[PDB]
Parts: structure tokens; sequence; C-alpha cells
């Protein structure tokens, strides 16, 4: 099965450089085009560029001529971008995509790296317990007060997937994000499956597990 | 360069029946080589772009038959006949006959169904919190339909303004209802100058709102 596994989220300061990267796998690497697709909060995707495993030859839309490269790591099957001298406008989620050239097509892509550009420096999340009282009953975590986005929430290891809701961050006047993630139950289970949120904060390395009880 | 242009750009349609969603290039997309690139992806909420229709008409592997493209040289259209919960996100059409690729501005495909009431739920600060100087108070509407609620918070029965705040989330892919949280953020002395904390909801689905509350030490 095709792949397309990037890096992880960024934040870094204007002027400064980042280097993206996306590991390939389950299939011959250098004969489709890595593609890179840059997405803005809330905008229509735009193609920034591709580079050709074959050849090792790069192409760019006209906005991405100057400040952006491409590289490869054959062996390694990984495929890189990099930005120089960052810019708030490049604050964005990057997507590589594989191009199948039969059809000139994008036909699997990568999950997305988020990376915002700030003067600001990073703010781990304060995770607190949203308690359940009194058939169904609800309970949750507050990830309050972080920067920048993203954090990733899972619950009891991701083997709770069902009922659950990780909110949109919403931004306070303080200039940092906070959001609740919650989950429905059956109000019997309460006093035998134990919960747990996890919750994950990689720019800052923040990684927080709550038991969540009445 | 070339424009494409999606219309419309929010595409509201009732489950089992058809959406239809146009896309319209400044120019021509008929390569010199007798084939036409013009693409489908579809992008649900959070996630990357999944490859839809390729060449106008075909389908990818894996893609339900009731997806559906047509159109030739300026215009296109993407039919989702028969439509299920599980379609909804932002469409975007293609074109890679020309350099260089560019893709429409999407068309975000929003269901439609019946009326659905929220469940509410309150949720007092914790003490962790609590001791760390802040109480924020949470409010949580459950499963409802349509979006548009109303959540008043009222502490001591006074009613409040400008210090709470809302999220929603996407339209949910298996029953199409929406969950939303309202905030109310205090400083811990604020906080305990007041014992009851009430949020109440006036929503579609409830003939008459409902308030859900406590009073603090509970
Ligand atoms: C005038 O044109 C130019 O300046 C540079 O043109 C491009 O980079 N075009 C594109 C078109 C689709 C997709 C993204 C861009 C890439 C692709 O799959 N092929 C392609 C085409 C033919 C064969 N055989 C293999 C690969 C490309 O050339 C790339």
């Amino acid at each position: 099965q095709v792949q397309l596994v990037q890096s992880g989220p960024e934040l870094k300061k204007p002027g400064e450089t980042v280097k993206i990267s996306c590991k390939a796998s389950g299939y011959m690497f250098t004969n489709y085009g890595m593609n890179w697709v840059k997405q803005a909060p809330g905008k229509a995707l735009k193609w920034m560029g591709w580079i050709n495993p074959y050849t090792g030859e790069s192409t760019f839309a006209d906005d991405f001529k100057g400040r952006f490269a491409f590289f490869l790591e054959t062996s390694a099957t990984t495929a890189y971008l990099q930005i120089n001298n960052l810019k708030n406008e490049d604050t964005a989620t990057y997507f590589c995509a594989r191009g199948t050239t039969i059809v000139r097509a994008f036909d699997y892509w990568g999950q997305g790296t988020s990376v915002t550009v700030s003067s600001a420096s990073t703010k781990g999340p304060s995770v607190f317990p949203l308690a359940p009282s009194s058939g169904t009953a609800a309970l949750g975590c507050l990830v309050k007060d972080y920067f920048p986005e993203p954090v990733t929430v899972s619950w009891n290891s991701g083997a709770l997937t069902s009922g659950v809701h990780t909110f949109p961050a919403v931004l306070q006047s303080s200039g940092l994000y906070s959001l609740s993630s919650v989950v429905t139950v059956p109000s019997s289970s309460l006093g035998t499956q134990t919960y747990i949120c996890n919750v994950n904060h990689k720019p800052s390395n923040t990684k927080v597990d709550k038991k969540v009880e009445p | 360069e070339l424009v494409m242009t999606q219309t419309p750009l929010s595409l509201p349609v009732s489950l089992g029946d058809q959406a239809s969603i146009s896309c319209r290039s400044s120019q021509s997309l008929v390569h010199s080589n007798g084939n036409t690139y013009l693409h489908w992806y579809l992008q649900k909420p959070g996630q990357s772009p999944k490859f839809l229709i390729y060449k106008v008409s075909n389908r990818f592997s894996g893609v339900p038959d009731r997806f559906s493209g047509s159109g030739s040289g300026t215009d296109f259209i993407l039919k989702i006949s028969r439509v299920e919960a599980e379609d909804l996100g932002v469409y975007f059409c293609s074109q890679s006959t020309h350099f260089f690729p560019t893709f429409g501005g999407g068309t975000k495909l929003e269901i439609k169904r019946t009326v659905a009431a929220p469940s509410v739920f309150i949720f007092p600060p914790s003490d962790e919190q609590l001791k760390s100087g802040t109480a924020s108070v949470v409010c949580l509407l459950n499963n409802f339909y349509p979006r548009e609620a109303k959540v008043q918070w009222k502490v001591d029965n006074a009613l409040q303004s400008g210090n709470s705040q809302e999220s929603v989330t996407e339209q949910d892919s298996k029953d199409s209802t929406y969950s939303l949280s309202s905030t109310l953020t205090l400083s811990k002395a604020d906080y305990e100058k007041h014992k009851v904390y009430a949020c109440e909801v006036t929503h579609q689905g409830l003939s008459s709102p409902v308030t859900k509350s406590f009073n603090r030490g509970e």
C-alpha cells in the first residue's frame, strides 16, 4: 500500500528555515513524481512544485520560485521541502502528494505538516479533567493555553474512538489556544472502565495523560 | 495563468438526493495529445485530500459508483447521485493539462437532515485548575441539527456577556449532526463570588429552552 508519512508540526521564527520530510513507502520511489501542495487555514490548495526522482529535477509554480527547494533521499525513499527566510504568509499546512504521471494526477497524499511562523515562543498546554456527574454520561479533557496549533488528543491510547468530539481550538484574549475533547459513554461503565485522555503538543514536547474520574 | 472556478461555494443537499458541482476553466483543458486532464479530489475535515475522479469521468479505485464526472473543454460537472452522510467535505477540481497545475477554490458539500435536539451537559471547573488560579466552566451541546444555537450563561441568575467562547465541530460523518461547547472563563476569584452556574440552550429541536446548572462545591 502506498503510504506518504510526513514529519510533525513546526513553529519557526520569521526569517528562519524549515525542512519538512515526507517518507514514502509501498512502491518504487523513483518512478513517480513527488509534488508539494500548500494549504492555508481555510484556503484552496496550491500547487507549489514537484521533483522528479528519476532525473533529480525540480519545477516550481510562479509563486514559489526563490525561497523554496525540494530534496531527495532515494535510498531512504524520503522527499523534502525546504523553505528559506520564513514569512508569516508561509504559515500553512503542506502536503506531499505522489504524481501518477501516466494520467498526471496526485493519487496519494501525505497527512500534511502544519508550519506556524511566529515571533512568539511556544507554550505547552495545561490539561484539566471535565468530570461526569449525575444511561449516557459525558466526560472530557480541557486543553488550555497553548501555542501554536495543533495538539493531538486521543482517549485510552487511541483504543476509544466512538462518541468523541475534539473541538476546534479557540483563541482567548491572551493570544493562546484552548480546546476541549469530550466523549459520551454508558453511565454504567463509569465504575468499571477507566478513561485517560492523551494530549500531545509536539512544538513544546508536552505529552500528558490525564485520568478522568467522577 | 489558469483560473478554475467552482460553483457553488457551499452545496446543501439532502440524504439521497443528487448533488451537482460545476467547474469551469478560463481556457480549454483538452491536451494537444487528445486527453483532458481534469481531476477531482475530496478533502474531509482535518484530512488530506483523496483522489476521486481522473480524466473527467473515470472513478479512482475504491470510489463508489454514485460519483460521476462529466463535461468537456472548459466546463465540467461532478455528480453525486443519491447522497450519503459520508460524502461530506470539500470537493476540488484540478487541471494538469497546462503547466502549472491548478485547483479550483473548492465546494463544501453540506448535508441537510431533520432537526435533532441537543443533549446538554455542564462541567464545573476542576480542583487542579482552581488551584492553578483560573476557573473554566464548560457547557456541552451534543448531536444537534441544525447548527445555529443560542447558549446563554447565567451566574446566580445574572446574564453574562463577552466572557465565554463557542466552538463547533464539523458535521458528523455518520449522522450529520453537530456538537458545540460553550466555555465560561473566569478568574478563580470571580468564580467563588457566586454559587449557581447555569447554561440555557435555545434550539430548533427544543420546544422550550433547556437549562443545565450546578452550585459550587458539588
Ligand atoms: C511547459 O510546461 C512546463 O514548463 C513544465 O511542465 C510540468 O512540469 N508539468 C507537470 C504536468 C503534470 C504534473 C505537474 C506539472 C507533472 C507530470 O506528471 N508531468 C509529466 C508530463 C509528461 C510525462 N511524460 C511525465 C510527467 C509533468 O511534466 C509535470
